[PDB]
DNA sequence: GATCTGGCCTGTCTTACACAGTGATGCAAATCAAGTGTGAAGCCAGACAAAAACCCG
DNA sequence: CGGGTTTTTGTTAAGGGCTGTATCACTGTGTAAGACAGGCCAGATC
DNA sequence: GATCTGGCCTGTCTTACACAGTGATACAGCCCTTAACAAAAACCCG
DNA sequence: CGGGTTTTTGTCTGGCTTCACACTTGATTTGCATCACTGTGTAAGACAGGCCAGATC
């Protein structure tokens, strides 16, 4: 849905660079360090 | 998060967080393009190293003025770095699996993983305030996605 | 979904007796429909189809509220 | 900031954070109109009251539609 | 006597520039590997005698 | 293979304080519907 | 013979409407005390 | 207003822990300064309508 979007313009707003040259790159490691079963598990580690 | 760290370690005395350095440096431990793997068959037009991440997805298109002209920025990975990757993140998961599904750690493969895949663009992704709306800029993310990984042993198999 | 708007549309248009029809007929039968429908499930009507209005349309109670506007001698059962 | 707060109260077993009902009187022992005092004259057109905090800023005017129009948004302090 | 025109007057877009952010580099400084080896503190078992303060005859 | 004795928890009160999410009144905001504006013909018509 | 026309495609162009995010609010459950029975197990005798 | 009754407050004598330097000297990691590079909103800054009195057939 508008679920990626939503994500990409934050990843764009939040943490990035300038000169676009960078900018693809680093939204790209930190859409790829989102979605890593190792930090997620470190990140619902409450309920268990 | 520099801040926040400093402030902490300024208060409690001992320190509790971290700085940058040791979080890129497991960073790039975690990232793709890091640790070593192997190919059985030689992989034909595939490059040889194991320590190549982010790319230009361009591939060498030149874009000079004299040929076809583009502007899209590209930015890619190595596939076979993705996969290694995630296998390699998900290795705690299959160990579990493993230890829950009756069988031992000292085990071979060859464990048959089911891959599917997806692109869809996003529509605009811009934020424009200089003087209003400029360009409709549209992006589109393509991406991968594990959801099963097995393993045959004996007759039958089992989905780890 | 779609499908079952329309042939609810059409069976208040009683359409087979009536083989001709305009729009004005045709738009006529969608106020009824929706006047009754928010008279009876008292909902939203739109004609912008989405899936939670098309879910809140499949029920038992929506075909009854809905089939009781014609004189089906028949009609009734089929949609059932 | 409640996702910090649970995530590093999980990991390390102590509590090392603070939860957010306590982060609520925290901020609200350090808003306008929480200690008590007192003036040696009595401040004529001052309203006593003294919990008093984010106050309308329009001091009651005049919104109806027979007045002169006013749509502004002001918020503000008691100056005391 | 009645239009034409340079001169000011003033509410307009219009337009640059300095900084605020973003990450990532790059050294200089502090700190830590282990190595003995004393060796100065700190606490207790044994039983034995002073400072400081509030109440009652 | 089964009891005797020993080594550990549940059970409902009651009336609190504490905490962890669920909800609540809200806007804002993009992407599908589907409506419509033309664009281009096969046949009526001068 | 040439020209308008109804109809059929078709490429935009607006819009409702489903969610996203937020501080504040509202409960839904969780320790605490007698207490006298209720259980689970571990080991050993038998 | 002196003495009673606590309350601390020490005491050697021997007998335990327990880090502190002491260098050593070479990795390691830590802190802060620097770097590359656009975004933005602003206060100068012309600027042209507009309205004058001066000029003129
Ligand atoms: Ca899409």
């Amino acid at each position: 849905n508008q679920s990626g979007n939503k994500l990409f313009r934050r990843f764009r707003k939040m943490n990035a660079r300038q000169s676009k040259c960078y900018e693809m790159e680093d939204v790209l490691k930190h859409h790829w360090l989102y979605t890593s079963k190792y930090l997620q598990k470190f990140m619902n580690a409450h309920n268990a | 998060y520099h801040k926040m760290y400093r402030t902490v370690k300024a208060i409690t005395g001992r320190q509790i967080f971290q700085p940058l350095h040791a979080l890129r440096n497991a960073e790039k431990v975690l990232l793709p393009g890091y640790h070593p793997f192997e190919w059985q068959p030689p992989l034909k037009n595939v490059s040889s190293r194991t320590d190549v991440g982010i790319i230009d997805g361009l591939s060498g298109l030149a874009s000079s003025v004299d040929e076809y002209p583009v502007d899209t920025i590209a930015k890619r990975f190595r596939y076979d770095s993705a996969l290694v990757s995630a296998l390699m993140d998900m290795e705690e998961d299959i160990l579990e699996g493993m230890r829950s599904q009756d069988l031992d750690d000292y085990l071979n493969g060859p464990f048959t993983v089911v891959v599917k895949e997806s692109c869809d663009g996003m529509g605009d992704v811009s934020e424009k305030h200089g003087s209003g709306p400029a360009v409709p800029e549209k992006a589109v993310r393509f991406s991968f996605t594990v959801m099963r990984i097995t393993i045959e042993h004996g007759s039958q198999n089992v989905k780890v | 979904a779609a499908e079952f708007y329309k042939i609810f549309q059409l069976e208040i248009g009683e359409v087979y007796k009536h083989p001709n029809a305009s729009k004005e007929e045709r738009k006529r039968w969608q106020a009824t429909l929706d006047k009754h429908l928010r008279k009876r499930m008292n909902l939203k009507p739109i004609m912008r189809m989405n899936g939670n209005f098309a879910r809140k349309l499949m029920t038992q109670e929506t075909v009854d509220a809905v089939c009781e506007l014609i004189p089906s001698e028949e009609r009734h059962e089929a949609l059932r």
